This record gives structure tokens, C-alpha cells and sequence, in this order.
DNA sequence: AAGTACTTG
RNA sequence: ACCAGGA
DNA sequence: CAAGTACTTTTTCCGGT
């Protein structure tokens, strides 16, 4: 048995087309813009830049920990040591996935702290752009709005050249050191 | 990319759990089932959110069987690349063939020909390498690859990568 | 072809009774949402006899030196002579088994007393007798409110169908009309002191039977009674076979009826 | 029983019916279904790559099936095709097919009539797909010309193009198997006298129907996804995979191929007689000789029962058995296998009355317990019990047959060497043999009621018969005359509550058919009632004490 | 309302429906010289407002097909003058229940 | 031994729906079809060992059920395919009323 | 669309049916090895348990009774009356 | 309404010429589905088995194949609301105890 | 065969 | 399968 | 508008050539 969503399409024996994922912003069927939440109400699309997620997994986890010892009642290479110590006490251990997930996150996070996060959050969340692009442009390292227009071509007409440019700077800005 | 997607997964309970550690032992079995999994459909279903607040509901008994089926609502950090995605990696394996870059949970590969020209491969290094005009890429090395198409696949999804346009290579 | 045609037909917890389209069949399960085994032919007496014997039966006037109840059937029977508030109620009692008596008359117009209908009254009136070892000679607690208020009351919790709001609500006093008017006839006060003597202990003993007999009387919601139907007028039809004015009679017109033939063998008129 | 599968498990909520187009029947297919011959690759006992698996479904039950791994129990036969040569009308269809064309221009494929009309708006209002068309047909049969240009909805002066093509409409009839059309003819004004008389090809009538618009078959009784018009006129035939048409496969070197089989072998062989005809100096009409030939056995395939005489008999005398005619009522598959099936947990013997046994009990003999079964689960609460039912084994009565383990395996408790040495864990069902009151579904046919069906409580006895309470007589309507009945014992506790529960014999007691009670005191309990409860009769303390004795409720008073 | 002696011509006939929203009823005096609705077996039928017809559906949680169907040509339905959807209740003297409420929809 | 039509008959007059189950079901026919969830027939090449899956001519092999019904329906089926008539079945429901 | 408990209709009492299926159930799952919520006083039958279970009303089943229309009302066995 | 009427006394007046009884109410039941579909829906193949049920419903009585057929060409949806049907499929019927569901309060569960 | 429903003259 | 039987 | 065809079913369960 597999999992569901909460896209309920009646797909009557008309099978196909399932037209090419892209940068066209064509996602899936699944990762639409226009998705909809359980409590029924219709949420736009939640896509996280590498370190919004990180932090989103992190948490999940340490709430878990916090569970796991409610129900057993009755620095960088510092914080990757210790999440493989929070994940050891949290996961499954098969779920190797997870751990290689998290290394990745925690080496390749532009933003240390939930404080940053939050700003870089504020600032994309304004652009008006789709969510993929927001998490891209948290994400990748990019200077020129050229570097950014070119490695995520979504935004090819949606946006300044001097805006992105004004972003890509706060974004240097906020960008926390190792 | 990297997702929050909200998700449902019916699972059969047997009435030898039917005790008061049942939500307990259904909000695992969840974990077990989901974690770490991957389809194509959602891609690398990585983390549950919210374990406190996972949604159990009623279960309907199974008719001519005792076991009792619960659709278990969740929600959860998914990871779906696509064509186009760039992502930042980290080399892995390197042949006379390519690159394979770990990226997240998934192994995007680089051929030798979606690489720069003067980009050659250096069979003779400890580990093998690929060596440019000032350039170069081994095992070690931190790169940054264009998702030209994936390959959805059993337990995994692996996706064939380019560093030949702008602003594509190693950092 | 009896059982292939209602099958699919069974009660629903609405009391409705429908076809696999969900299509009303019968709003109310055999017009009274009762189960046919919880049924037995109890006689309304109220239905015939003299007009002259009905008044001697049903007719308290506690406004009248002789018509008034005698202190040797109730306690009050002394202080409830010429009480004008109280005359009212046996008024109203006495003009509603009245209204009974013509309504029975309409429903059933040769005057046949003997219909199927649920809780066997005559027996819980028996049972609290021998119950509550009834001494036919020394007088009732029971006052007038005690009786005529009590079964007013009854009436109010004999439950078919449940729904708050009109439609249902006055569904529900249909389903239930027929079975009060036996209810009001061997409720009545006159007789209830005179003929069945019961205490206050009797009596209400007497009404919470009826009620609680009256809720278990009640179709249950899943019944089939698609197959029920088929199979009890199927089987005797069997049987009216298997084992040992001139119309089609028997089989042959059972078959003539259920293929509607148009043209049929005996037709005939009754002018 | 059954293997594992990791597909989650559901039930059907709805069946939508539909027709196979002919891409599909191809494209499900696992094999194409080019040879006439069985198998025995020429005489070598095996499958050949032509019919009956050329990766289909397996006859061999020592080899695994050639597209799904499975084999036998658990491989549900695998589909076929067969590309006709020439294309045919399906037999059921036949009837439609005609009424479509009488509906139909014969050349544009537009509707004889539209929404111009005003009785034909009127049925096109009709909501039942089936009435509509009902209503459609009988209007547009009579109109036997497509209209270029029809009087508009105001006057009949200036009148408003609808759909083009002028062309006279045939009076088509049916010639067995054939349609053929009568076109009215214009010739001096008057004629017919005399009329073209033609024969109409399936092809051509395939045609027609593929140029019927969406709107218009839609407006017919078709739908646009799961059954066009079109698919009634067959292309390429589904062949359907050994499970459906089993070789009863006697001896080793020896056939037994099923009737379908060879029905299909004929489709097979007129085909191929068509296909090379065509291909080669196709003299026209041998061509229509061989065509007319194919079309019968793929109609006769379907359906042998055909109105237009030609039995199509087997080289026997004895008619081909027609799908159609295995799945008509009373013995065939609806009615007989599904409707009705024969089962396990079944027992039947001579039944004999018993004064000395409850209402509410069964006399079940000794060797009907040692032979039915009920698996029992292992629990804490009978752990022990089933350990010694287990030791008592297949032939002691408190015995039981097999042990099945969680490991899904069946041990016979008759020979396993393991017999004594077997130690239960919970979780572990026990085969055991029927003990005294477990619920039994008791019956006598006909079963004209509610009431010849009652859960009784099982009395193990000797001798041969089903022993009954002479009471419980009247409502299966049973007499000791030679009279046999039938026990089905239920299998799980969730039925066993639904018999103690809902059909226990005291609960059917009372009788809703007739609102009586549906028992009572019969024959020597009845004629001797009324001959001790008399003013006469009196009965001395020697007697009374055991007339007393007897009742064994009795106050000891 | 027609009352007509004999008969009405096809040609007459049609007529009929050609002055809309107002309707026309064509009825054989020969029919009308005893009434039906005063027989034996002719219960109460009861014409219903949309008001009315809204809530026994809403009520029952019925669609309109779900209902008893009376036709459009019934002699009831037509003494009424019944227009196709129009719900009938009819109220029957019942031996069971005494009384029973049935509903019947136009056809 | 046969369990009629007669015998379902008051099976369900009695309203002992599991019993009845359990009678056509357990007690006789009984078979496990993989079904497909786009176009609703038995033409899944379950290979249930290796837990692949597939319905070639949908090319899915993800959106597949599996469901119990008398192996008598399994066959009624096959023998309406046979015959060019879809029995599809589905696990989901569109419709409502 | 699941008619809310305030407004529920039908029969406070629980149907011949649900009592068979209830005691049935739970007997199934008695003897599936589930956890017993009342005190056997000494049984070995799992339908004896679960009419124990019931007359306690110590079963943690709930009743959806399905209306024509699809919509259902749920109903505890805790609160629905035993008069059978 | 007076064909209804008429029906049941006709109907009736069979059952009670062998002398038996049947309780009013099932003379009722076959006597208003033979009305309800608004005038006399005879019991055979061209009454109830001509009415809008299930394909494999009607199927199962008298028209098999010919039935099957007309639902295939017409692609009918069957419910799977009938008895007939879900015996078909080998099912539990929504009958008797088939009329509703069983669902394990987590809460209530807890509470004992 | 018997009855009907459905075309066909 | 038809024939013969049983309640 | 009438006679004439093409249609369909006819209780349940349980040894031998
Ligand atoms: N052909 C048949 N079809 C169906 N049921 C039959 C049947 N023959 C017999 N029966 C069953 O058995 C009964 C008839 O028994 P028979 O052997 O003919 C002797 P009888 O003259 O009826 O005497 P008895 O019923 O007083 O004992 C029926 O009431 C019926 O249920
Ligand atoms: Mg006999
Ligand atoms: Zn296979
Ligand atoms: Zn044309
Ligand atoms: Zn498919």
C-alpha cells in the first residue's frame, strides 16, 4: 500500500498526456501552484530553500525527541555531528536518506539561524515570483541577475534586472558566515 | 524545490494492537512505511512533520477479517527534482564516463560530453580526476549541475546533469 | 419473479422504504413502520355496538349526581363531584373517543373490531392484575389527572419516526393514529376504574409496558423486507399447490394478476 | 491458498460497462494469435508461439506462466488477439448496427433529423439514454432523405441550410447476418417500380459510423469514451486465455481442447483463407464467400442460438457451445455459478425426529463431525483445549484435522510426522472437528422461506441420521417419509453471531409472514396432550414423580 | 377549460399550446357526468406548492425520480390539472396505521 | 452441495449478510485478481515475488488494486471481454445519490 | 457529508443487526488475540466475552448508519440502547 | 391511486380464497412497486426487469446476455447498491448487517 | 406451446 | 449429456 | 390501421450407458 494526496482528479480511462516536468514552471500534476490542505482549504505550493528546510526538519525532530521521551515516561561540523546524534535517537536508521539529506542541508545552508531565515523569507516572499523560484533564488549563490536569470530562467521577464540585482545584494547580506 | 506536501496512507492494524498504545503504534508504523521512501509521484518522502498532531481518524473494521483500516493524514518534506533544476553537489564516484554528484537524498551523473571541451579525464590520480585549462574536479570536490532529466526508479530517482552552460560547474 | 422484483427493496434508518435507486417504496414500512411479528389481532371495541352502550361505557359527567364516578371506584370520588375544571378533561376525553368511534367507522365500514395491530394491551392490564394483586372491591388512588394526563402523555413517547419538523412529525402521528385510538378506547377513565380497578402503582406500571412493548414493536432498519414479501405470499402459494360465481381463481389468477394480462378469463363487474 | 501481494485491497464500488475498442484489445493483448494449431511444436509436446500461449496463459500445471511469473493458482489467464481480415458485425450488435444505419445519413453520417424538427428537439429532451434513442429511431427511420436545406424556425418561404449531402436513404432489411438496402430511386419522377438493391458492406456501415459526430452518436444511445458506435463493428478479435477455455487434458499424450478453442481455430482458418485470398488474384467473389464465412464463425463464436437456421454444429452433430449460451440462466455462470454456487462446510443426510432432543438442536452423527471442520484460532483461553484435540487427531471424535501455522502452511494432523510432536502458538488456527453446540445453518429444500433456513446447536450422535426436535418440523415443512436435509456450518466467529444472533430457531418462533407463531405441539405430543388434560384423567404419585422428574426446569416442589 | 360533446378536429387541436403561459384542457363531456374523485377508491390527492414540493424533498433527502410517480394522463391528474413536476400528496385510510401519507410526482 | 438462489434468498431475508459473503465466498469460489486503476480489467502482469506490477496498454504500473471476487465473476468477466463487452471495475465512486 | 450528533434522527436504540455484528466483531476480534476491556470472570468464549464487553458497554465500537443519500449518522455503542 | 387499491383487494382475494393468511403489509409492499413507477409495472421481464436498476442486477434474472450486451454497447454504470450485485462480486451486501459500518473509537478505546 | 412485444403488410 | 429415480 | 412474425421463460435440492 502506497501513499495518497489530496489532488482528487477523476481520471476516467483517459490515460495520458502527462506533459514534461520543467523551468517552464511546469512541475507535476502534484506540485501545483494552486494545491489544496486537508482541514479542506486551498494553500498555495510550499517549496524550501535548502536551510528553510533544514530548519523545518531539525525542528520536526527535536518535537519528536520530545514525544518519543513524553510517551517514555509511562558550529557546522559541530551541528552535523549532532544531528546525526538527534536522527540516531529520531529515525529509523534504514532511512539512510534522511541522514545523507541532512548532511547535505547542513553543509550546503546559505542561513545559520531561524532570525536570517525569517528575513530572507520576508524579503523573496514580496517578489511576487512562484514559489520554486523564491526557494531557487534562497538557495543558489548567484551575484549577477544574469547568474540568476540564467540558472533559473523562470524568471527570464518577471522581474527587474536591477531588482533581482537589489535582492541577490540583501541576499549577500544576510548570507551567515562558517 | 525541496517540498511541504500534505499526504494520506491507509494502513491495516490487526486487533492484536487494538490497545491503548494505538495511535502510538499506527503514528509508527506511519513513520516506518513513509520515511525514507521514495516514489516518482512525490518524489523522496524524507521527513513527517507535526508527529504530535498526526492525524489518525476513525478506522472501518474490515468486514469477513478483524483488522480495522485507518486513512492516516500527514504532513511532510518531500524532495522532487526536475529537468532544469540546478542544484549544488558534491562529486561522489568519478569515471572515464563522468561524474556522479550527491545532491540531497538523489545521484545526478555528469557525461563526460555534457562537460566543457578542455575539461579531460585523469585516470592517472589517487582519486581519478577530470582537469581543465585551471580547473579541476575529483572525488572531494563541491559542483554546481543542471538537471537535464530524471530516471524515477524503484526506491530512488537518478537524473542525468550538465556543467557545459553559464554559471554551471565547480565553486 | 416475485423475489427478482423486490430483493433490493429493505428499511432504512429513516423508517423509508426503498429499492436499490433509493426510490420510496413506502414512506413508513407497511403504512405503520411496525415489525409483522410483533403483531397481534387486538379488538377496538370503540368501533360498534350501540350508540346508547358506548355512552355507558366511555361517558364520565362528574356534573351529573349518577353519572359521576361513585367514591367506592377512586378517593377523589367524594371532593371531585361538580369540579367544573376537571369536567373539562373527562369533556375533552369523551369527545375525543368520539371522534374515535366516527374515525374507526370511516376506516373500517362494515365495523370489523378485529385488526392486527402491536402490544397487546388486554394482557398488560391482566398482568398488572395478577401483578399487583388488584382487589376489585377497595377504592383507586388514581385521579382523573392521573389517568386522563397520563395517556395523553404515552401517546407523546409511542416513537416511529424521530425527524424535528413538520413533514416527519406529522408522518409520525399517522403512523401511530390507529393504534392511539385502541390506546384511548382501553385508556378511557370510566374504564379504567371501573372495569380494570388499578391502582396508581397499577397503571403506571401499565403505560411504561405499552411504551416500552410499543418501541420494541418497531422495524428494525436493514430489514429485507423485499424477500419478506416475495417469500409470504410465494410460500403459500407453494402450498396452495404441493399438498392435496364461477371466477379464476387460485394459481391461475394469481398469474393472471402479476403479468397484468390484459386479456384475462373470467372479467366481470359488481354493480 | 493465495500468495502475498503488496497491492493495496479494495472492492468494486462501480462497473462501467463500456464496449473493447479495437486499439485496446491490441494493446491489453500479450500475444498475437496467428496460428490455428494448439500446440505440440510440430508433434513435441508444448505450447506453440500461434494459439493457446504464445506468452497467453499455461497448460502444463508443472510450468510457470510466460508473462506473469505465477502459474495455475494464482494466474489469471492472460488476453490475445486476432487481427480480422476483413472487418465483421458482432452478433449481439447486429440489431443496433441496423437501427443506427435506419437513424444515420449513408453517406455524410449525419442525423436524418436535428433540433429543426420540433419532434425531434422534443426526444432529444429525453433524459434515458435508452428511451431517447427509442424515440430518436422511430422518427428518423421514415425520413429517407438527408436534407440539404430545412424550412427555418419562422417560415417555410425562406428556408435555412442544416447539414449538405441531397442523398436518397436505403430501406435497409435484414438478410441473416447481412444488411441490405432498398434505395427509393428518382428515375422520370416516379420510380421504384424497381429500386437499387444492395447489399451493404461492413466496411462501408464502419465507415458511416466513424464519420457520426460526438454530438449526434451522444444524442443516440452512445457515449464518446467507453462506447462509440464504431466498436459494434469488430476489428481485431480478444482472445481469451486458457483459464476461460481449459483443455481437459486426459492421459499425457493426449488432447481434450475445449470447444472455444476450436471455434477460435475456425476464425482462425476462415481468416487465413481471406487474408492470402485478398492478397493473391482476388477473383471478387470468392472473396465475399470466404468474408461471409469468417463473419459466421465469429458470430456463431459469440452466439450459436442464432434466429437464421445454420446450427454450426461440431463434427459430432453436436452444436458449438456459444459464449452466449454459457452464461444463460439456470446452469451457466450468472444464474447457476454466481446466483448459486456448490460449497465446502456442506453435509447432507437422512433426517429423523428426535423427542428427546431441544428445539433448538441438531443429532449431527459422529462420522458428519469428524469430517466437517472449524478453524479455531490459538488463544490463551483455548490453548490447551486445541493441544488436546490436536494429540486426539484426525480419527478420535474431540479431534481435529490440521494445524495451520502463521507460516501459511497446512499441516495434516493424518500424516505429518510432526502429528504428536506439534506445539501450538497463538496465533495458529486448529482444523478442528464440529463439537456439541457450535451454530449450524440447518435446511430443508424447496426453501420458500426465512424459515427453512434456522441456526440450530450442534448434538453429536451415532447412527446415520440428522436427528430434529418434531416441533421445529412445520417450518421446513419435513416428514421422516425418506426426507434428507442439508448443514452448513459457518467458519468464522463474526457468522457464527450472525447465526445465534439473527436465525437462532427460537428467535423464528414467531412468524412475521403471517404474524403467528410458525410452531407448535405436533402428532403424539398433541393427540396425547388433550387425552391427559382431561376432568377424567388422573395420575397416582408412582408416575407423577417422574412425570416430574422429566421436567428439567422442575422447582424440586 | 373545453368541455367538448363529441369531438375536436386535429385540425382544432392544434391550437392548444400556442397561447403560453396560459393553458388549455380539452375534456369529453361524456367523461364528466359522474365524477371519479367521489369513489370508493379515490383517495385525497393534494396539489403541492414549490414551497411545499422543496421541503418533502429536503425532508425526505429525496431527487426527484426517488418519488411515487402519478401520470400525467391519470384521471386524478387531469381533474386537478396537473403540470408535469407537481407533486400529489395523497392521503389514504390505512388498516394498519389508519391513516397513511403518500406523495406522487407528475409525469 | 448447492446453496441455490433459494438458499441466498433467505440469506438475505434473514439480513446474515456475512454469512452469505462467507457462504459464495470462503466457503466455495473465492480468487485474487490484480486490477488496473485507469482502465478497470484484470490486465495486470502481477508479478507478486518481485513486486512489479504493470498494465502494458495503460503503462501503469503504480495506480493497481487488488480485490476478492468468486472466481466464477473473474471468469463472467473474461467470457464479456471475450465476447468484446468492458466489465470495468472500480474501487472508487463518481456518481454519489 | 456526515450529519452532526446534535442533529442525529435515528433510533436511540441499537437495531437486531448492529447487536449481531457488534458481538460478532468483537468475538472476531477476541479471538484474533485483542485486547479485552472487561473482566473475564473466568470465560473461554469469545462471543461470551464480547456479550460481557457489551452488557458493560465497554466496547470501543461506533455505529456509522449510512442514510439513503449517503450522509450517516455515528452512533457509540455506549449510547445506544439495549432493549434486544 | 384506485388501481393500487383494486390491485391489493384482487391480490388479496387469492391469498385468502385457499383460506390463508398473509399480513397485510407484503401484499402491500408488492402491490406498491408494482404501482409506484406510475401505472402497473407487471412482474416479469418487461416490467421490473425493463425499470432502471443494475446491469448485473437485471441480468440476473430472464434477458442475461441480451441485457449484458445493451449495457456494454450503452456504457452503463452499474451502483453496486443491489444485493444481486455484490453477491456477483462476492461482497458484503448492504443488508441487514450489511446496512452500516464499524469503526474503532481511538478515544473511547483509551477511555476503558 | 403461451403470451407478449415488435415490426411489417 | 440424455435416461432413470428420491423429498 | 389490422394481422403476421421474432421473440422469450416454464419449482428446489439430491444412480447409470
Ligand atoms: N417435485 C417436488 N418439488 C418440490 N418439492 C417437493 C416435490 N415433491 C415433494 N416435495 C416436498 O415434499 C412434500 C410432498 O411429500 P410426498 O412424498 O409427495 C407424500 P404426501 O401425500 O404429501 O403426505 P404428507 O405431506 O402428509 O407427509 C411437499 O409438501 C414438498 O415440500
Ligand atoms: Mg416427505
Ligand atoms: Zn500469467
Ligand atoms: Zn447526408
Ligand atoms: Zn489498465
Amino acid at each position: 500500500v502506497s501513499t495518497s494526496t489530496f489532488q482528487t482528479r477523476r481520471r476516467r480511462l483517459k490515460k495520458v498526456e502527462e506533459e514534461e516536468n520543467a523551468a517552464t514552471l511546469q512541475l507535476g500534476q502534484e506540485f501545483q501552484l494552486k494545491q489544496i490542505n486537508h482541514q479542506g482549504e486551498e494553500e498555495e505550493l510550499i517549496a524550501l530553500n535548502l536551510s528553510e528546510a533544514r530548519l523545518v526538519i531539525k525542528e520536526a525532530l527535536v518535537e519528536r525527541r520530545r514525544a518519543f521521551k513524553r510517551s517514555q515516561k509511562k558550529t557546522r561540523e559541530k551541528e552535523l555531528e549532532s544531528i546525526d546524534v538527534l536522527l540516531e535517537q529520531t529515525t529509523g536508521g534504514n532511512n539512510k536518506d534522511l541522514k545523507n539529506t541532512m548532511q547535505y542541508l547542513t553543509n550546503f545552508s546559505r542561513f545559520r539561524d531561524q532570525e536570517t531565515v525569517g528575513a530572507v523569507i520576508q524579503l523573496l516572499k514580496s517578489t511576487g515570483l512562484h514559489p520554486f523560484e523564491v526557494a531557487q533564488l534562497g538557495s543558489l549563490a548567484c551575484d549577477t541577475a544574469d547568474e540568476a536569470k540564467t540558472l533559473i530562467p523562470s524568471l527570464n521577464n518577471k522581474i527587474s534586472d536591477d531588482e533581482l540585482e537589489r535582492i541577490l545584494k540583501e541576499l549577500s547580506n544576510l548570507e551567515t558566515l562558517y | 524545490m525541496f517540498f511541504i506536501k500534505d499526504l494520506s496512507l491507509n494502513i491495516t492494524l490487526h486487533p492484536s494492537f487494538f490497545g491503548p498504545r494505538m495511535k502510538q503504534y499506527l503514528k509508527t508504523k506511519l513513520l516506518e512505511e513513509v520515511e525514507g521512501s521514495c516514489t516518482g509521484k512525490f518524489g523522496y518522502i524524507l521527513c513527517v512533520l507535526d508527529y504530535d498532531n498526526i492525524d489518525i481518524q476513525r478506522g472501518r473494521i474490515l468486514p469477513t477479517d478483524g483488522s480495522a483500516e485507518f486513512n492516516v493524514k500527514y504532513r511532510a518534506v518531500v524532495f522532487k527534482p526536475f529537468k532544469g533544476e540546478v542544484v549544488d553537489g558534491t562529486v561522489v564516484s568519478c569515471s572515464q564516463h563522468g561524474f556522479e554528484v550527491q545532491v540531497g537524498p538523489m545521484k545526478v551523473f555528469v557525461t563526460k560530453h555534457l562537460m566543457p571541451q578542455d575539461l579531460t579525464f585523469n585516470a592517472g590520480s589517487n582519486p581519478p580526476s577530470y582537469q581543465s585549462s585551471e580547473d579541476v574536479i575529483t572525488i572531494k570536490s563541491r559542483i554546481r549541475v543542471k538537471i537535464e532529466g530524471c530516471i524515477s526508479q524503484v526506491s530512488s530517482i537518478h537524473a542525468i546533469g550538465s556543467i557545459k552552460e553559464d554559471y554551471l560547474g565547480a565553486i | 419473479r416475485l423475489v427478482k422484483a423486490l430483493e433490493d427493496i429493505m428499511v432504512h434508518y429513516d423508517n423509508t422504504t426503498r429499492n436499490s435507486l433509493g426510490n420510496v417504496i413506502q414512506f413508513i414500512y407497511g403504512e405503520d413502520g411496525m415489525d409483522a411479528a410483533h403483531i397481534e389481532k387486538q379488538s377496538l371495541d370503540t368501533i360498534g355496538g350501540s350508540d346508547a352502550a358506548f355512552e355507558k361505557r366511555y361517558r364520565v359527567d362528574l356534573l351529573n349526581t349518577d353519572h359521576t364516578l361513585d367514591p367506592s371506584l377512586l378517593e377523589s370520588g367524594s371532593e371531585i363531584l361538580g369540579d367544573l375544571k376537571l369536567q373539562v378533561l373527562l369533556d375533552e376525553e369523551y369527545k375525543q373517543l368520539v371522534k374515535d368511534r366516527k374515525f374507526l367507522r370511516e376506516v373500517f365500514v362494515d365495523g370489523e373490531a378485529n385488526w392486527p395491530l402491536p402490544v397487546n394491551i388486554r394482557r398488560i392490564i391482566q398482568n398488572a392484575q395478577q401483578t399487583f394483586h388488584i382487589d376489585h372491591t377497595k377504592p383507586s388512588d388514581l385521579t382523573i389527572k392521573d389517568i386522563v394526563l397520563g395517556v395523553k402523555d404515552l401517546q407523546e413517547n409511542l416513537l416511529v419516526l424521530r425527524g424535528k419538523n413538520e413533514i416527519i412529525q406529522n408522518a409520525q402521528r399517522d403512523a401511530v393514529t390507529l393504534f392511539c385510538c385502541l390506546l384511548r378506547s382501553r385508556l378511557a377513565t370510566r374504564r379504567v376504574l371501573q372495569e380494570y380497578r388499578l391502582t396508581k402503582q397499577a397503571f403506571d406500571w401499565v403505560l411504561s409496558n405499552i411504551e416500552a412493548q410499543f418501541l420494541r414493536s418497531v422495524v428494525h432498519p436493514g430489514e429485507m423486507v423485499g424477500v419478506l414479501a416475495a417469500q409470504s405470499i410465494g410460500e403459500p402459494a407453494t402450498q396452495m399447490t404441493l399438498n392435496t360465481k364461477k371466477v379464476t381463481s387460485g394459481v391461475p389468477r394469481l398469474k393472471e394478476i402479476l403479468n397484468v394480462a390484459k386479456n384475462m378469463k373470467t372479467p366481470s363487474l359488481t354493480v | 491458498g493465495q500468495q502475498y501481494s503488496s497491492a493495496p485491497l479494495r472492492t468494486v464500488k462501480e462497473v462501467q460497462f463500456g464496449l473493447f475498442s479495437p486499439e485496446e484489445v491490441r494493446a491489453i493483448s500479450v500475444a498475437k494469435i496467428r496460428f490455428p494449431e494448439t500446440m505440440d511444436e510440430t508433434q513435441t509436446r508444448a505450447k506453440i508461439g500461434g494459439l493457446n500461449d504464445p506468452r497467453l496463459g499455461s497448460i502444463d500445471r508443472n510450468l510457470k506462466c510466460q508473462t506473469c511469473q505465477e502459474g495455475m493458482n494464482e494466474c489469471p489467464g492472460h488476453f490475445g488477439h486476432i487481427d480480422l481480415a476483413k472487418p465483421v458485425f458482432h452478433v449481439g450488435f447486429i440489431a443496433k448496427i441496423k437501427k443506427v444505419c435506419e437513424c444515420v445519413c449513408m453517406h455524410c453520417g449525419k442525423l436524418l433529423l436535428d433540433e429543426h424538427n420540433e419532434l425531434m428537439r422534443q426526444a432529444l429532451a429525453i433524459k434515458d439514454s435508452k428511451k431517447r434513442f427509442a424515440a430518436i429511431w422511430t422518427l428518423c427511420k421514415t425520413k429517407m432523405v438527408c436534407e440539404t436545406d430545412v424550412p427555418s424556425e419562422d417560415d417555410p418561404t425562406q428556408l435555412v441550410s442544416r447539414g449538405g449531402c441531397g442523398n436518397t436513404q436505403p430501406t435497409i432489411r435484414k438478410d441473416g447476418l447481412k444488411l441490405v438496402g432498398s434505395w427509393k430511386k428518382d428515375r422520370a419522377t416516379g420510380d421504384a417500380d424497381e429500386p437499387e438493391l444492395r447489399v451493404l458492406s461492413t466496411e462501408e456501415i464502419l465507415n458511416i459510423f466513424k464519420h457520426i459526430s460526438v454530438k449526434d452518436f451522444t444524442s443516440l444511445g452512445f457515449n464518446e469514451v467507453f462506447s462509440r458506435p464504431e466498436w459494434m463493428i469488430l476489428t481485431c478479435l480478444p482472445v481469451p486465455p486458457p483459464p476461460v477455455r481449459p483443455s481437459i487434458s486426459f492421459n499425457e499424450s493426449q488432447r481434450g481442447e475445449d470447444d472455444l478453442t476450436f471455434k477460435l481455430a475456425d476464425i482462425l482458418k476462415a481468416n487465413i483463407s481471406l487474408e492470402t485470398l485478398e492478397h493473391n488474384g482476388a477473383p471478387h467473389h470468392a472473396i465475399e464467400e470466404a468474408e461471409s464465412l469468417l463473419q459466421f464463425h465469429v458470430a456463431t463464436y459469440m452466439d450459436n442460438d442464432i434466429a437464421g437456421q445454420p446450427q454450426a454444429l461440431q463434427k459430432s452433430g453436436r452444436p458449438v457451445k456459444s459464449i452466449r449460451a454459457r452464461l444463460k440462466g439456470k446452469e451457466g455462470r450468472i444464474r447457476g455459478n454466481l446466483m448459486g454456487k456448490r460449497v465446502d462446510f456442506s453435509a447432507r443426510t437422512v433426517i429423523s425426529g428426535d423427542p428427546n432432543l431441544e428445539l433448538d438442536q441438531v443429532g449431527v452423527p459422529k462420522s458428519i463431525a469428524k469430517t466437517l471442520t472449524y478453524p479455531e484460532v490459538v488463544t490463551p483461553y483455548n490453548i490447551d483445549r486445541l493441544t488436546q484435540l490436536v494429540r486426539n487427531g484426525p480419527n478420535e471424535h474431540p479431534g481435529a484435522k490440521y494445524v495451520i501455522r502463521d507460516s501459511g502452511d497446512r499441516i495434516d494432523l493424518r500424516y505429518s510426522k510432526r502429528a504428536g510432536d506439534i506445539q501450538l502458538q497463538y496465533g495458529w488456527k486448529v482444523e478442528r472437528h464440529i463439537m456439541d453446540n457450535d451454530p449450524v445453518l440447518f435446511n430443508r429444500q424447496p426453501s420458500l422461506h426465512k424459515m427453512s433456513m434456522m441456526a440450530h446447536r450442534v448434538k453429536v450422535i451415532p447412527y446415520s441420521t440428522f436427528r430434529l426436535n418434531l416441533s421445529v418440523t412445520s417450518p421446513y415443512n419435513a416428514d421422516f417419509d425418506g426426507d434428507e436435509m442439508n448443514l452448513h456450518v459457518p467458519q468464522s466467529e463474526e457468522t457464527r453471531a450472525e447465526l445465534s444472533q439473527l436465525c437462532a430457531v427460537p428467535l423464528q418462533i414467531v412468524s412475521p409472514q403471517s404474524n403467528k407463531p410458525c410452531m407448535g405441539i405436533v402428532q403424539d405430543t398433541l393427540c396425547g396432550i388433550r387425552k391427559l388434560t382431561l376432568r377424567d384423567t388422573f395420575i397416582e404419585l408412582d408416575q407423577v414423580l417422574n412425570m416430574l422428574y422429566w421436567v428439567p426446569d422442575w422447582d424440586g416442589v | 377549460i373545453f368541455v367538448y360533446q363529441n369531438n375536436i378536429t386535429p385540425s382544432a387541436m392544434k391550437l392548444v399550446p400556442s397561447i403560453p403561459p396560459a393553458t388549455i384542457e380539452t375534456f369529453n363531456e361524456a367523461a364528466l357526468v359522474v365524477n371519479i374523485t367521489h369513489h370508493e377508491l379515490v383517495p385525497k390527492h393534494i396539489r403541492l406548492s414549490s414551497d411545499e414540493k422543496r421541503e418533502l424533498l429536503k425532508r425526505y433527502r429525496l431527487k426527484e425520480s426517488q418519488l411515487p410517480r402519478i401520470q400525467r394522463a391519470d384521471p386524478v391528474a387531469l381533474y386537478l390539472g396537473l403540470k408535469r413536476g407537481e407533486v400529489v400528496k395523497i392521503i389514504r385510510k390505512s388498516e394498519t396505521s389508519g391513516r397513511y401519507a403518500s406523495y406522487r410526482i407528475c409525469m | 452441495l448447492r446453496f441455490g438462489e433459494m438458499e441466498r434468498d433467505c440469506m438475505i431475508a434473514h439480513g446474515a449478510a456475512s454469512f452469505l459473503k462467507e457462504r459464495l465466498m470462503e466457503a466455495s469460489d473465492a480468487f485474487r485478481v490484480h486490477i488496473c486503476g485507469i482502465c478497470g480489467l484484470m490486465t495486470v502482469i502481477a508479478k507478486l515475488n518481485h513486486n512489479q506490477f504493470e498494465c502494458k496498454g495503460c503503462d501503469n504500473k503504480i495506480d493497481i488494486y487488488q480485490i476478492h471476487i468468486p472466481y466464477a465473476a473473474k471468469l463472467l468477466f473474461q467470457e464479456l471481454m471475450a465476447m468484446n463487452i468492458t466489465p470495468r471495475l472500480y474501487t472508487d465512486r463518481s456518481r454519489d445519490f | 457529508k456526515a450529519i452532526p450528533k446534535d442533529q442525529r434522527a435515528t433510533t436511540p436504540y441499537m437495531t437486531k443487526y448492529e447487536r449481531a455484528r457488534i458481538l460478532g466483531t468483537r468475538a472476531l476480534q477476541i479471538s484474533m488475540n485483542a485486547p479485552v476491556f472487561v473482566d473475564l470472570e473466568g470465560e473461554t468464549d469469545p462471543l461470551r466475552i464480547a456479550m460481557k464487553e457489551l452488557a458493560e458497554k465497554k466496547i470501543p465500537l461506533v455505529i456509522r448508519r449510512y442514510l439513503p443519500d449517503g450522509s450517516f449518522e455515528d452512533w457509540s455503542v455506549e449510547e445506544l440502547i439495549v432493549d434486544l | 391511486e384506485a388501481g393500487r387499491a383494486a390491485l391489493y383487494k384482487e391480490v388479496y382475494n387469492v391469498i385468502a380464497s385457499d383460506g390463508s393468511y398473509v399480513n397485510y403489509r407484503h401484499m402491500a409492499l408488492l402491490v406498491d412497486v408494482m404501482t409506484t413507477q406510475g401505472g402497473l409495472t407487471s412482474v416479469t421481464r418487461h416490467g421490473f426487469n425493463r425499470s432502471n436498476t443494475g446491469a448485473l442486477m437485471r441480468c440476473s434474472f430472464e434477458e442475461t446476455v441480451e441485457i449484458l450486451f445493451e449495457a456494454g454497447a450503452s456504457a452503463e454504470l452499474d451502483d453496486c447498491r443491489g444485493v444481486s450485485e455484490n453477491v456477483i462480486l462476492g461482497q458484503m451486501a448492504p443488508i441487514g448487517t450489511g446496512a452500516f459500518d464499524v469503526m474503532i473509537d481511538e478515544e473511547s478505546l483509551v477511555k476503558y
